[PDB]
């Protein structure tokens, strides 16, 4: 007589295999998925508040171009910059193009303040036929074009002191003609100079006159600048000609917002992580969808899939089949 | 697994077992019978629940940072811009490689370590009236009815109800 | 713990052991006493000395790097500088989380095994004389004076001089 | 008539809580510390050479602020900038600053050796009432201010070979007058120039004359360069007006040396490791005091807390 | 090691047994013999093996990088550059540190794990035929020949066919 | 009468020592090293495909160096820079030296596709003494150099597009004159300007006039400049005076070529990974040989060993 106990455990029919010290794969009842590896395709329009640049990168709506024109004053967590976007004001170049960028995209907003300058003994909001605002020739609107009132382009030195308790960023540029003619025509001087200067710092940009690859009808150019002045500081503008002047500050914050090149649709869903795939959702720890991301991400990883064990050792009973 | 249990001296799991992770099979006088055990059941599935939590400790904030692609060639600072992220991407990957190994192995062996326990705590309970016969079953040597099993499984097994029917039987 | 001693099938800690991380206790007919044992202690106590000045192994040297802290916005060349520094704090971060994980889990793991190591050798030491009663303590079938439970944890116990009495008590 | 022997561990009557793989609360025996988060908020004086910079910016050690002179030849392991530093001499900038900060501060010394230049038909030592030593006007000590002889300031070309076996540090400058008025009243060419070379390198700077905030009283500045020059290379300084010239190379090393922004009071102690808070123990592998260290320290890490298991599991009675 | 046989109830290992990492030693009616247990060895071979596969595999590949030494000083962006790269070297040397030392205080519990199998593989077989003496060695209550011997070492010893004879030398 | 049956593992008289968790010294039978820290000190000529710069560094390479010729048609996966090279040609200096030499590393090519720009109104082909190419006066073999013709030197404006599907390189350079006399007799105006455009940028520069130190004969100087055109974009060049003209482009690739600075001699055999000093096997995870490697190779770590145990512990008898 007596009886029979046995001690046991479970097994399943459809295991996974995973990776341990010793196994590359080892078969255990079951695992759960550690990289994200899909998006939707889609961003999501919230949390974050999204700004979609439609035709617009964030520089041609800082500096105003006309087309840009909906986006004055606009603040973003994320600017979203599109592949069609297109310039169609003045050709410019920014030295520094992408520091210009970073630092206001990650300010978060293009507030303008426009500033009461005093230009005397010059004509301003010079237009072109390449920045066409309605039926007429125009111009970047943050920006003031100077040239020559009657037959002289005096000195000019200017000063805009900041008396607030916030920074101000000031926009501004030099203009280079293609010929002589247009050089003296346009600022007497057959050589302009623009110094702009704080306390403690100075650009100065001589003009080169010549011609460069037309564009929208134009060989000349003009260079964007910019200056940063502290509360107690002052800009101080020095200029004999070729002056693409400021018309006020931007308002710079600090906080979250940056900005994303991303094709992907806006969509009405609530997602914390944002590629430029779409949104992805940030419960697992790892995600092999784009190292760009922004939000409470997983982070970026090159494998794609990770199994952690759930679940004991998956020992089938052997078959005679 | 460290220890020897679970694909050891355990042929094999049962897929007939759905109500558990561990448990009993026992033959006596009336029939066959198969039951989980809860308790050990328990412990594994908290033990791996409290690693998978720690695990997906939710995740890091990131705002504004570095540009990781280039529509333009430009020489020493896209060089360290590109091996910053590439420095960075490596070695997360590096650590989630290693993390995932860490823990299936220790997943493995806590999962196998449970069945030891399982095990040696019934064979203390029943003291000198049975004998391990090396495969995770032990041959009682006295009649155990339906009550008796359930006594065992429960903790409610007196080794000394038996002690002197048992004894009898085994030695000889 | 992986062994199934410390927090298992002894059922809690001994706050009155106060000489020792691992002991005995016993109940004959001179009455109770306790006392530790100092080899498991010992090599308990080895092993967290070795990990922790291995985790105290000094702090490595850095003199010039870069600057962390900036007053001026300028872009590109800083935002660099602080993702460079962020990238490798949070690398740090995570790496001091995993070390105190796994150690601490290891820690607990091989104080169990100590425990487990310290129950099976006195179970050896007593061959047939005792049986396990499956809560940490043996019950011993024959007269154990004290002369008797000190050799049994100095390790000089003779089992052969009382089988013949133990094994008539068990059977 | 048998007896019982009962295996057994200690317990504690309140343990600590602790992480580990499966659990991120479960109580030991005892833990010890891994993250420093503290500081006594004072910078040890030993074993490192610690620079108070008091009132002074390295930048304006290195220059020669009157009110700096103190600092001449001085050498350091750590440099410390304080936040009340001011500058009180002839209003400057330095086109990246930030690099030249580093590069001296990493060479850590001021060690500053005169050479006999020759400046023909200029004269020398010009100076400012922005820049007073004693009760007259005057420059910083480093520099030479040249300006016009009589009526007439030649092209000035001048070389001071590198005959040594270690690099030479070269500190100059242009002046940018504020109108045309002061450009050729003190250099009589309408337009300066200022060319400085070795063999393998050249800078051109073009003076901008023009108004710029008023900063001390002037309305003028200075731009401050550097050049380096390696053993058997030549400097060489051409200019026909706006010139600041050396007096001379500051001798460079490679070492330990730093700099550091804090406030915190200097004390005599002895501590490895040094933060912008204040000196710190380095006993523990990480810390939270601050991402900003010097010497021998902890890594900085995000948590405030990390508990290291000391003990076994604590199961009270 | 976790499981206390390997430096721990076996005294020393056996610099004698060439053909194998675990085995056995008998003695017997018939003299002194030494056999090598090849499923063991097998699986502790296995594992170490495993783990060095995963360990070399194989190296990534880069090409252009950055530079890493410089004949010039420079300043802010060399400061940079230098700070990533003594950044990196440190990370990946504290990996290697770390992950050399878990595998390596696993490598020994694996093994110490593997002869404990072993030898409670043994002694299940045995059942009551046996005791176990403390010292990885078993008494075997009875006459065991060279086949007997033989019989434990490859699995097929049938332990009633000895324990009447054994029962009455223990008891 | 009975038997004995022992159970029991194997040792060595004298193990090998590893780390553990607890131990910094713990001795197990068997170990293997994962940290490689050997080379064989020579540069293996395969799998990839090496170039020897011998006397020539890339740039002068790039450029035509007259002693640089024979590179011409030369591609690579590592371009090797040896410690003796040097120029010999016009002294020259390139703002942004190391990301030309990178971008060019990077490329993997020299391939220079003549383009026919029209100079009308300058002499072509200038060249100096300090360039020598046979018994005369030479020059870069890529650049034009550009001075007066009769009594003129008119305004330069030329355009190129790129309608190929490839990015073009244009290396291009601005004359550094180094009197007022030399400026007048090459170029007529007193002062020079070269502009070089694309759509979206631009870049100007102004000659410096300026006495400099004797090299090769010349105080003067030439500065290298570069322009990357995309497909669809345009270039253009536009000057009065000082312009060292581009013949062509340099078709760019991309891909896994590099540059390494070594002086390992180069030797017939295999091998993925290479160092400066010298190519190292990749079968262990870990070195400690260069942080400069190329190829697939181990981490670069501190420490020159590390030992993973391939046994059990080891208790001899
Ligand atoms: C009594 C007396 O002396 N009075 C003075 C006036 O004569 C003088 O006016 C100028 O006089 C000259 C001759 O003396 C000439 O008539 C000028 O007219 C220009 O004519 C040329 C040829 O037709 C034409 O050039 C074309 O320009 C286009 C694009 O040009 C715009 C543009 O859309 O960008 C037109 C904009 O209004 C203009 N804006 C400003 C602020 O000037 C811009 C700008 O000039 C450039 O973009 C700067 O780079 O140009 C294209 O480039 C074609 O290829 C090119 O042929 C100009 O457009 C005509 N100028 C204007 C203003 O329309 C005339 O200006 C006056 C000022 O000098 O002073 C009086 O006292
Ligand atoms: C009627 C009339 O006036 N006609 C004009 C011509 O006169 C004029 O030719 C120039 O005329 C002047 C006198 O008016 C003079 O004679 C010029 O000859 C130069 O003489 C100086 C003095 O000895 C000499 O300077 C030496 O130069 C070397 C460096 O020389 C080279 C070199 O190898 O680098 C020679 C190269 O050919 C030259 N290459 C080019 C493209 O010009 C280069 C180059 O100019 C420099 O590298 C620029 O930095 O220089 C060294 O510097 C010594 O220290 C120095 O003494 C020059 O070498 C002579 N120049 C030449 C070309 O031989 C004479 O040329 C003509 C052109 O200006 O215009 C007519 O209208
Ligand atoms: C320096 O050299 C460059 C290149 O030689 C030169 O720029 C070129 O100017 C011509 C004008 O002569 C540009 O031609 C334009 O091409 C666009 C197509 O992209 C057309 O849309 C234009 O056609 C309209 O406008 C013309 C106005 O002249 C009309 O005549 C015509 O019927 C159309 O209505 C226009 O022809 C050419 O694109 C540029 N090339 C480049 C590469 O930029 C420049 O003018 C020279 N500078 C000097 C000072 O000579
Ligand atoms: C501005 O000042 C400069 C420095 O004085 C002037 O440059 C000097 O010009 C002279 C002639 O014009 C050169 O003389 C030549 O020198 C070589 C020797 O070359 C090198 O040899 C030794 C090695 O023993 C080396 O250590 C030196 O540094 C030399 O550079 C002679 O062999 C020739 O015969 C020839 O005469 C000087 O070399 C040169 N010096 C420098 C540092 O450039 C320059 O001319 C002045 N500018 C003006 C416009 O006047
Ligand atoms: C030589 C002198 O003192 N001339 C008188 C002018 O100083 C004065 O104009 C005022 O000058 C102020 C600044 O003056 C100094 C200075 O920096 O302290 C005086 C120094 O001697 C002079 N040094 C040299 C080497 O020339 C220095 C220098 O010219 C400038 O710093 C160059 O930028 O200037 C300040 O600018 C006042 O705003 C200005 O009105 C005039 C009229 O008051 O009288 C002169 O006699
Ligand atoms: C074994 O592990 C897998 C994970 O790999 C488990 O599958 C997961 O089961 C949960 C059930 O709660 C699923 O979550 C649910 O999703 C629905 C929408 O899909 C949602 O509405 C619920 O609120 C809940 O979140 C999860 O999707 C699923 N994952 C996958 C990949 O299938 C599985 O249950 C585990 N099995 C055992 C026996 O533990
Ligand atoms: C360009 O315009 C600026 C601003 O109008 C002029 O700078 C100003 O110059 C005056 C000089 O009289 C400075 O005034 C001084 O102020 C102190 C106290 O601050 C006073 O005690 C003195 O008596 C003196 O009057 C004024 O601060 C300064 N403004 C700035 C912003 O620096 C400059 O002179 C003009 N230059 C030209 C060439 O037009
Ligand atoms: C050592 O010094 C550093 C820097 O001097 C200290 O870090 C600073 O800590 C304070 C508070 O602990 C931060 O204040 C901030 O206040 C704003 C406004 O209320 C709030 O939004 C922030 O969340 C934060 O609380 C300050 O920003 C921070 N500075 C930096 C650069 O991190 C550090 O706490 C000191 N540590 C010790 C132990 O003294
Ligand atoms: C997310 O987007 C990235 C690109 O933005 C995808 O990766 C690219 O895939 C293309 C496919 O033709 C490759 O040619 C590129 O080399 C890839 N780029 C990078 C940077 O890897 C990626 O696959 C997308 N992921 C998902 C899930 O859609
Ligand atoms: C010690 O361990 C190493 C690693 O397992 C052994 O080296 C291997 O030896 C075999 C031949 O026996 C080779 O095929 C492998 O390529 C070697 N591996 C490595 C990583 O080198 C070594 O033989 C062992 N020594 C002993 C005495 O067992
Ligand atoms: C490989 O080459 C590097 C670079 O030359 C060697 O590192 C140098 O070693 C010398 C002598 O020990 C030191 O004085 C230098 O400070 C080192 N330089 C650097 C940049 O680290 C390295 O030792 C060589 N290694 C081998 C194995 O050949
Ligand atoms: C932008 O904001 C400022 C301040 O809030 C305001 O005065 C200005 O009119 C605004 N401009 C537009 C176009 O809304
Ligand atoms: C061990 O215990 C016995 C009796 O309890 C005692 O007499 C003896 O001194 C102790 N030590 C040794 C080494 O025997
Ligand atoms: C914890 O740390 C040490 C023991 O190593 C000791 O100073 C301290 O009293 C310990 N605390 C407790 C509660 O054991
Ligand atoms: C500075 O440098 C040296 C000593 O190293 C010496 O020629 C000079 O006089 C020193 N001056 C001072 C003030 O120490
Ligand atoms: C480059 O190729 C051409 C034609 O294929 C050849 O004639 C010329 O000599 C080559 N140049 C070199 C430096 O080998």
């Amino acid at each position: 007589p007596g009886a029979t106990l046995c001690l046991g455990h479970h097994a399943v029919p459809n295991g996974t295999l995973v990776k341990t010290i010793t196994d590359d794969q080892i078969e255990v009842t079951n695992a759960t998925e550690l990289v994200q590896s899909s998006s939707t395709g889609k961003i999501c329009n919230n949390p974050h508040r999204i700004l979609d640049g439609i035709d617009c990168t964030l520089i041609d709506a800082l500096l105003g171009d006309p087309h840009c024109d909906v986006f004055q004053n606009e603040t973003w967590d994320l600017f979203v910059e599109r592949s069609k976007a297109f310039s169609n004001c003045y050709p410019y170049d920014v030295p520094d193009y992408a520091s210009l960028r970073s630092l206001v995209a990650s300010s978060g907003t293009l507030e303008f303040i426009t500033e009461g300058f005093t230009w005397t003994g010059v004509t301003q909001n010079g237009g072109s036929n390449a920045c066409k605002r309605g039926p007429g020739s125009g111009f970047f609107s943050r920006l003031n074009w100077l040239t020559k009132s009657g037959s002289t382009y005096p000195v000019l030195n200017v000063t805009m002191p900041n008396n607030d308790n916030f920074d101000k960023l000031y926009i501004w540029g030099v203009h280079h003609p293609s010929t002589n003619q247009e050089q003296t025509s346009l600022y007497v001087q057959a050589s302009g100079r623009v110094t702009v200067s704080t306390r403690r710092s100075q650009q100065t940009i001589i003009p080169n006159i010549g011609s460069r690859p037309w564009v929208r009808g134009l060989s000349s150019r003009i260079s964007i600048y910019w200056t940063i002045v502290k509360p107690g500081d002052v800009l101080v503008i020095n200029s004999n000609g070729n002056l693409i002047a400021p018309r006020g500050y931007f308002k710079m914050r600090t906080g979250k917002s940056s900005i994303m090149r991303s094709d992907a649709p806006i969509d009405t869903c609530i997602s914390e992580c944002i590629t430029p795939n779409g949104s992805i959702p940030n419960d697992k720890p790892f995600q092999n969808v784009n190292k760009i991301t922004y939000g409470a991400c997983p982070k970026y990883v090159k494998q794609n899939t990770l199994k952690l064990a759930t679940g004991m050792r998956n020992v089938p009973e052997k078959q005679t089949r | 697994g460290l220890f020897g249990a679970i694909a050891g001296f355990i042929e094999n799991g049962w897929e007939g077992m759905i109500d558990g992770w561990y448990g009993f099979r026992h033959q006596n006088s009336e029939g066959t019978g198969q039951a989980a055990d809860l308790k050990s059941t328990q412990a594994a599935i908290d033990q791996i629940n409290g690693k998978l939590n720690r695990v997906i400790e939710k995740t890091n904030e990131k705002f504004h940072q570095i540009e990781k692609e280039f529509s333009e060639v430009e020489g020493r600072i896209q060089d360290l811009e590109k091996y910053v992220e590439d420095t960075k991407i490596d070695l997360w990957s590096y650590n989630a490689e290693l993390l995932v190994a860490l823990e299936n192995q220790h997943t493995i062996d806590l999962t196998d370590s449970e069945m030891n326990k399982l095990f040696e705590k019934t064979g203390r309970q029943l003291r000198e009236n049975a004998e391990d016969m090396g495969n995770g079953c032990f041959k009682i040597y006295h009649k155990c009815d339906n009550a008796c099993i359930e006594s065992i499984r429960n903790g409610t097994y007196d080794h000394d109800v038996y002690r002197d029917e048992a004894l009898n039987n085994r030695f000889q």
